[PDB]
Order: structure tokens, then C-alpha cells, then sequence
RNA sequence: CGAAGGUGUGCUGUGAGGCAUGCUGGAGGUAUCAGAAGUGCGAAUGCUGACAUAAGUAACGAUAAAGCGGGUGAAAAGCCCGCUCGCCGGAAGACCAAGGGUUCCUGUCCAACGUUAAUCGGGGCAGGGUGAGUCGACCCCUAAGGCGAGGCCGAAAGGCGUAGUCGAUGGGAAACAGGUUAAUAUUCCUGUACUUGGUGUUACUGCGAAGGGGGGACGGAGAAGGCUAUGUUGGCCGGGCGACGGUUGUCCCGGUUUAAGCGUGUAGGCUGGUUUUCCAGGCAAAUCCGGAAAAUCAAGGCUGAGGCGUGAUGACGAGGCACUACGGUGCUGAAGCAACAAAUGCCCUGCUUCCAGGAAAAGCCUCUAAGCAUCAGGUAACAUCAAAUCGUACCCCAAACCGA
RNA sequence: AGGACCGAACCGACUAAUGUUGAAAAAUUAGCGGAUGACUUGUGGCUGGGGGUGAAAGGCCAAUCAAACCGGGAGAUAGCU
RNA sequence: UAAGGUGAUAUGAACCGUUAUAACCGGCGAUUUCCGAAUGGGGAAACCCAGUGUGUUUCGACACACUAUCAUUAACUGAAUCCAUAGGUUAAUGAGGCGAACCGGGGGAACUGAAACAUCUAAGUACCCCGAGGAAAAGAAAUCAACCGAGAUUCCCCCAGUAGCGGCGAGCGAACGGGGAGCAGCCCAGAGCCUGAAUCAGUGUGUGUGUUAGUGGAAGCGUCUGGAAAGGCGCGCGAUACAGGGUGACAGCCCCGUACACAAAAAUGCACAUGCUGUGAGCUCGAUGAGUAGGGCGGGACACGUGGUAUCCUGUCUGAAUA
């Protein structure tokens, strides 16, 4: 899943990485250390998009 | 502006103990898991921000990881921070 | 959560456990 | 009485601590040299 | 099974000149 | 349908050896002739690992000392609780500094350690525990000393050293009483305060230094006065009159604590002040220091423990009452005064003498040149903000630091 | 005032005893000398090997000193066992 | 390449994909905390404290880049004296350190041998410092030879334990010449004619070729022992593939492999053609390296130790000619 984000536009990009460091990371990881948590999946797949839209935001911003 | 996902990342996770649930109940403070640096105002603002309540102030003290052995191989814990915030009268979690 | 801890074979003079 | 090794970390770290042993070449060599065995503790450090 | 590494000195040979 | 190694046997050769096989083993070995040895062990006070010897012997690690009862447990002298006996008590008590790095508390086990057992431990596994604007580190300055831009010298390396920068063993701003957990507290909670700077308002004003002046800022020895921490007695509060004689009495038992900050500033110590005029001195100037003359009063100014009121009709408080996972928790809580003695601790970096002549800079008050003075900046009052980061467990005259 | 006197802490080890495969690779008990000065101690540095320091004994220089320790010449050489 | 995977100790739970964006490898990029030449200052290393300029939710406070040293060049300022210099400020390129050995140079021993030991040897070895490289130095005779002749340097074998040096003791030890590896000659010290004129250094295109991922790749069964057969016996096939590893005992035909044939979107090492920039062909003349050669004084290397002692260098004093 990169095609649908590598064609966004800039300010875009950065609402969807502030969304995605926001929402699905810091409540996943609470849940995670509160043991509520019952799939670990999501935390993976969660910090390789944030790596994603970060590699993506580099790519396009300055260089 | 990077400040925002600063304060996401300062925090990791929460702290459950006896202790934790004393002061909860009694001090109405709620004891957390920081990032290893988590500059007090930092994590006053991150908990600003995230939980939506108004706290009295931070103090945070550094846990020495202890020393134990897998097998027979030495293998020192991991060193972690955690933070005292002191919620105002109003409590949410 | 992760419970199990998978203690490796220890030595013949090993605590009991 | 009193041994030989009266331990102080100041004083360790002054006089056989990586900043002193750079200070002059001959320390660099030290540090070279143990860097060539490959020890893990290349000097004295907490 | 290290070897003893200090021996003390032996004791002094008793006069024989 | 059993190679090598191991292990006994019968033959065989003057011999180093050779042949076959009983059993283990489990998958490699190798006829004859040639080629090279890291080619043959019984010693070298030989090297590595193991096992005997002494020998089930010394010893079981200051002659401060254990007993009984109950409890858990399979097992109790050493593990938990109660009553007795003993030791330190200028320590064998409590804090720390340096030094260790979780040994601190709980649950769980006796695999290995404790010079014995152990249910126990500073032992094995798991979990919890270290909260700072007022503690210290951090940071400003600096002594001894280190580094050292340029510079000098030296075959190279490198040695010395200026400006500068480090370097606490020193100098700089601030918090105290009570309570709390199984483990943190001067950090958390209750109460009362303080210190350094940013921001904005109000009224004034000239501001401004790597520069100048004072301060910081100091040795030895010795005695007195005020005191305080501290301890003794008396009164007061609550309880007791008591198993071997008497003990309502001038008798016995426990308490009679309250900080920092705020105002007065005392005992004591230091010094003469106010004003005017002038000076190539303070590597430039100076209202600041120093010096030179005047009129005036004779006191002023600085430092200064302690005590006193507030802090505080608050906390604490002997003891009692009600429930106890029977370890313990909740409520209540009277008096909280006088005198004496007194320190090595404060006045005291004090005072008097002595030669052995007794650190430096920074913070701090003040002065102005450069520049600006409708600004900026400073002063006095108010409101708010921030004071970050690091260690806070535990042992610290010892079972935890240096001695294996 | 005393490089004063007696005597605690502190410093050192003059005598005796025990301990020599000891509690300790110089220790413990009682005596013993100084204990206001040439005293001692905590902390931080300076003096580095034919050199340092030395109230000077050939004493100390990390339990080793008439020339420390570490690595190299080096498997120095040994007419010796 | 791909239908199995989220590295191992060391299983698990939760997942992705299965015809392609599951997983893995490779080429090119991005991120790359702190200490570490650390490079803003300091410092006991993974730590503390700063200034300048760029933009921002409560002034609060934040994110980024720079601020080390020296050398060279350039610009602006700038004293003791006018000029001026030294010095000061700013801009640009390079180095600073690490790394096993080889090279050259500046230093540089001792033990031991001579049966002792000082000349000597050990030895220009042990070891320190400096500089660059993939090799470094050297290198085209002010050389030899002998009056016959060879034409750079380096390395291998003879000459050769020869001649020689040597308390003529121990020991050290050549050269000429011969056979081989490989051979490239030039540039400055200067004028005129002709002036891209060959050979080089710096960058693109094309062709060739190798790497960084890889693909295909032949051929055996039945019977007996036997835990298991690749082993006993029978009959077969491949081989430009029985070189190797594993598979319940020794496998050519069980799998990975090997012989053999191919693969490259992208970056690459090397051989040529084709492009662009810089130094730069050939002809006539002259010039042809002065504080040098040499000598005196004391030494070092040449096998050669001062001996009858040539040659080169060196600390000091002198010192010509130039064809």
C-alpha cells in the first residue's frame, strides 16, 4: 500500500502522518502495555506505514 | 513543526502496582511510563494534549535496570523513566 | 503480554524449580 | 593495614581514562593496541 | 584449575657455615 | 548374518610382533611392494585433567552466652512470635563523604553457596521500590597543577610558555515542623515561607564595562562574658497503691515537644561623623577610593548570638475506647510551665599577644570613556511565568568498600 | 610562651606471649614514646628508572629494588645440571 | 527468484501472501541518536554549557544550518612613523585519524662470536618518528671495458666463498663479464617560421567484455538381509555432467550440485572508435645547470676498518675552468 499516498500532495501527506502518529500508535501502544491488546500485527504494520510516509515525505519535500 | 509528534513519542506506556493504585486513589496522580530523556514540560504537554485534563506538575525519577542471567549469560535490564504527573482536581484516567 | 519466557535446558547441578 | 588499591573513579578516570590515554600519542598507541587484540573493555569506563 | 600462582618465599636455611 | 577401539583366551616367531575368536560397539578399515615422518616414553624437582596418601585427622575462622514455650515445616537449638540471661553503647548506635551497583521490600524453592542442617539469607526465579527552584551534583570564579591560538627551542616525536580554557580539596541564592508505604522523603501530602531571572502595567530617573575603588579576604596560641543544643530537679496532667514486711504519701510510673520565615533588634564587637574647596595619584576620565585645608556636632553608622510575640484557639502528645486477614487499623486525646549546670556549637572571619607576617578570583555596592539620552536602560510597587538535567534504594568503622 | 609536663582520639611499633600449611603473605592482648607542633590527616596534583625521592638505611618507587613492571631483540649465551 | 515466510538461541500467540507491491538477494537512494580525527567551548567518553542567522500553537518555548586548527588563494580593514608592513575581519579548496605487511629517509642498540675482551662482528638487524603509493626508490652514465667493444633502472642464476677487507683472528665479501624477465624515451634552463601538429590529462556517445541477483540442466527398478539401504544378485539408461555435500548403512541415474548453454532495468572494472576543454608537433641558431667540481680538517656507504686507498655524501674554511 504505497501508490495511493505516493501520489499526494505535500500537506496531505503530512495530515495523514500526524493522523496515523496520533491515532493507532499512542492508543495501540497503551493498549498493548495494558494487555487489552489482542493482536500484535497492528503495531508492526502501523510503525512500517509511519516509516513509509516518512521515506515518502523525504523523497518529495527538498529533494 | 515537529512538536506535536514529540509529545506522541515522549510517551510509551503506562504503570500498573500497588504503589501506582495508592497514589491514584489517594494523591490523585497517575504514574507512566516517559521516553528515556522526557523534559518535564514536555510530558506536562504531551499529557496536556492527549488526555485533555489539566495536571499540577511533573516529576520523574530514572529506574536503573537490574542485572539478571539468562542461561548463565549476564544480561542487564533496559534503563527507563517514569513520571509522577499530578492531575488537578477534575480526573479523567 | 508475553508469559512465556521458553527458561532454556539448564546445567545437571540446576535449581529445582 | 592499608592495601595497595585505594579505589577513587575520579582519579582512575584522570589518569587512565580515554580522554588521558588520547591526550598524548603514546596512549593513542595503547588504544590502537587494543583495539588491534580486539578486547571489549577498551579502557577504563563505567 | 588455575595453577597457584604466588608461592611464598622459602623460609630462611638455619646457619651452616 | 558387524569395521575401528575396548576387553580375556589358544597358538605362533631368538624379538620388536602376528593370527583367530567369547562379549561391548556401531560404520569404517585395508592385503603385498614402495615413498615422508610431528614414527615407539619410565623418569627431565616436566606440562594439562582426574583419582589415592596422610584421613574420615586438624579445623569448622576472638572465651559477648543461650534456655524454655508456641507456630510453619517431613525434618527446628540456629526459620517467625513471647519471657527470661549476656554484650556494645564516644559504639558493636544513627547519619553521611569516597567506594560498590539493586545486595533494599514482597511472593516463591532448597538444584549450588553459608566451613554442619535449615523451612532461613546479603543464595536461585518473578514482581515492586530511588519523586527536589530550597539536598548535593550541574553552573559563575579560582589556588596547586594540566592543556594551550600565536611565540621560542628541538633530528622527527616533541619540551617550555602568553593570551585564553580547565581544574574543589575553597568562595556564590533560597525550607522548615508533623504524617505516610513492605521498601522514597528536608523530594510525596498538610501548614507556613523564601531566592534568582523573563514578560506586561504604574511613577521617577540618566544609563553603560574584559576598566577603577571597597568587599569578598583569611596565620599560630590564649582567657573572659552573653548564650544555645543539651541534661537535672520542682509544679501540672493521666494512671497506680501493687501477688515476700509497710507504702493516699515530702510516694512510684510516662509526658510536660513545638521548627524555618516575619517584627523588635538586646548582650557583645568595630569605627568619629555632616558639609564645602582643591589635587600631575588609581597605566585615559571619573560624582567612586586616596590625599591636602576649612565651618559644624559630638554623636552617628556597620556587625551582632540570644530572648520576646506571630508562625501556632494549628501539628504532636501519655492514656483510653471499638474492631483485628489476630501483624495490626479508626476515634478521642489533659498539662505542654519555673529554676539550675552547661558545653568542643553561635556572638567570634570576635578580643589580647607572637613571629613563623598569615591564598586568589567571582557574585555584591559604587564611578564613569566609547554610544545613545522623544530611545534604550535602571530604580520602587503590582500580576504571572520558569528554575531545566543528573543521584536520591541499600552497606557506608562493615558480611555489601580495599584485603583471593 | 614553651619543637613543655601527665594523659584520651590519632600516629609508630620498644618488650613478652600466641600465631609460622596462622583470624592475617608481619596479625592480636597488656605494657610502650609523641599527643600544639620538625605533628597528623581527607581531597586534588607535581618529581618516572641509571632515573625520581630519600632527617641517608643502598631505604621506598603498587605484597617485587645494589637498578620496577609490561612487550620486543630472544628459542640472548651457558665449556654447566 | 518466489509459495512460503515475520533472523537464531527456542517453542509459542497474532499475521502477510499464494500469480503476484507475501518473504529473500542485488543495483541505486533515503534515515543514520551519542562517544569516537569530534571539528562551537569544556570534559572523568557515550556527558555539561553556549553564540549567530533562518520560521513558528500562552511572552512562555521550540526546529533547522553554521560557529575547531593549520596551509594556500582572494577581498576589506589596519598600528608603533607619512607611505608601507606586521596584525585583524570575511569568502573558497586541501589535510588532520584509523589500518596486517612492502618502500625511502632521520635516528638507532644490546645479547652473542672471536672460546676472555676494547678494532670488528652481531648490525645498519631489533625498536621510535616522518611521506606517499598500490607497489615505492632508482632510472636514461660527468658508467664500464680495453685500447676489442655494450649503450636506462630494477630482479633471478653463474662468475663466487674467486679477487679482496679483516687484533690479516673471528668473520665480512665484491666488481667486469655471461645467460634470462621486461625494454620508452624525454622535459626546463630560449629566440624566429609554420602554429590543434603527434603524444597526454579532464568529460559524454557507441561497440566489446567482467562483476554486483540468477535460469535451464540427462539418465533404476525388482528382489535378500536388514530399524533404515545408497549394501549382496538380476537385468537397464545418461555422461561436453561419477569434481563435491546431504538423504534411517557406501547413490552416476533421491535432492542440491558439477560439464554445457544463457541472463542485466541500474551502477560498475578494462580494450577501441567517435565527440568537447587544457598543456602541447617539425624546422634554423645559441644555450647546456658556481659557491658547484676539488682541496684542508673528522666521519659514514661502497666487500674495502686509512692502509699505497680510488669513488660518493657529509659538520667547518677555502675554492677554479666552462668546452
Amino acid at each position: 500500500m504505497k501508490a495511493k499516498e505516493l501520489r499526494e500532495k505535500s500537506v496531505e501527506e503530512l495530515n495523514t502522518e500526524l493522523l496515523n502518529l496520533l491515532r493507532e500508535q499512542f492508543n495501540l501502544r497503551m493498549q498493548a502495555a495494558s494487555g487489552q491488546l489482542q493482536q500484535s500485527h497492528l503495531l508492526k504494520q502501523v510503525r512500517r506505514d509511519v516509516a513509509r510516509v516518512k521515506t515518502l515525505l523525504n523523497e518529495k519535500a527538498g529533494a | 513543526m515537529i512538536r506535536e509528534e514529540r509529545l506522541l513519542k515522549v510517551l510509551r506506556a503506562p504503570h500498573v502496582s500497588e504503589k501506582a493504585s495508592t497514589a491514584m486513589e489517594k494523591s490523585n496522580t497517575i504514574v507512566l511510563k516517559v521516553a528515556k530523556d522526557a523534559t518535564k514540560a514536555e510530558i506536562k504537554a504531551a499529557v496536556q494534549k492527549l488526555f485533555e485534563v489539566e495536571v499540577e506538575v511533573v516529576n520523574t525519577l530514572v529506574v536503573k535496570g537490574k542485572v539478571k542471567r539468562h542461561g548463565q549469560r549476564i544480561g542487564r535490564r533496559s534503563d527507563w523513566k517514569k513520571a509522577y504527573v499530578t492531575l488537578k482536581e477534575g480526573q479523567n484516567l | 503480554n508475553n508469559r512465556p519466557v521458553y527458561i532454556p535446558r539448564p546445567r545437571p547441578p540446576h535449581p529445582r524449580l | 593495614m592499608k592495601r595497595t588499591f585505594q579505589p577513587s573513579v575520579l582519579k582512575r578516570n584522570r589518569s587512565h581514562g580515554f580522554r588521558a590515554r588520547m591526550a598524548t600519542k603514546n596512549g593513542r598507541q595503547v588504544l590502537a593496541r587494543r583495539r588491534a587484540k580486539g578486547r571489549a573493555r577498551l579502557t577504563v569506563s563505567k
